[PDB]
């Protein structure tokens, strides 16, 4: 999971 | 500020080709000389302009059965089928004319650039 | 020996999204108490376990509309159905517990990792 | 387009  | 998963939409295209591979769901067949090719609308429309443009037409997004033009080569149309549901292009210097052509009538834009590219390349 | 278009996967989930947005070729109803959202089997079935399982079955996959358990809270499965189809999960404080919930039933595996670690870190 |  990233910071989009 | 929602978070994002990376490989979300290519586990998603993953159990995509394993239905198709399962023959799941399914609701359309191609037809390309005689050849004939199951798959999913969403994902032909999702790749290419003219499957866009057929099953969003108000008669043909009703058919199970789709016909296309004689000139298409079957092998140029299967190997386009399988970059659909796999991001994965089995482009070759015996089939890249095919494929190119077949490309130009799905109106699959990025492969159609790949393909003149690879041909300037060999001039 | 194929080459692999990197975005490929992303744009077709796009695609798929841009279709769910116009109600394009959605062929189920997925009912959480009296909420109704529409979408595609084979998206949903890419995305969740349960679903897998529901439109795998020799006489659910046929069904047009699909009722959840009634303790599944419905914006819990708006959250998610926007993940399914965008691959962004919008988790805050206020939703977390329902949407962890939501993907523990759904069978959503990567949500539900991220979100035990979130409760994890807030603890 | 790459290797994969
Ligand atoms: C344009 S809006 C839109 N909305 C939904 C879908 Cl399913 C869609 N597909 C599509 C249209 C045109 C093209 C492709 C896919 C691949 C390509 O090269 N050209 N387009
Ligand atoms: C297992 S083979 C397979 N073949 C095709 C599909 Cl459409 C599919 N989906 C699916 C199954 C289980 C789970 C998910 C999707 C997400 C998750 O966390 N668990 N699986
Ligand atoms: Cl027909
Ligand atoms: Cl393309
Ligand atoms: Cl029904
Ligand atoms: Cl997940």
């Amino acid at each position: 999971w990233v910071i989009p | 500020s929602c978070i994002q998963f990376t490989r979300h939409a290519s586990d998603v295209l993953l159990n995509l080709n394993r239905l198709r591979s399962r023959d799941i769901l399914t609701d359309v067949v191609i037809v390309v000389s005689r050849e004939q090719f199951r798959a999913h609308k969403t994902v032909l429309m999702a790749c290419s302009g003219l499957f866009y443009s057929i099953f969003t037409d108000q008669l043909k997004c009703n058919l199970s059965v789709i016909n296309l033009d004689p000139e298409i080569n079957p092998e140029g149309f299967c190997i386009l089928l399988d970059f659909m549901y796999t991001s994965r292009l089995n482009l070759r210097e015996g089939n890249i004319m095919a494929v190119m052509a077949t490309a130009m009538y799905l109106q699959m834009e990025h492969v159609v650039d790949t393909c003149r590219k690879f041909i300037k390349a060999s001039e």
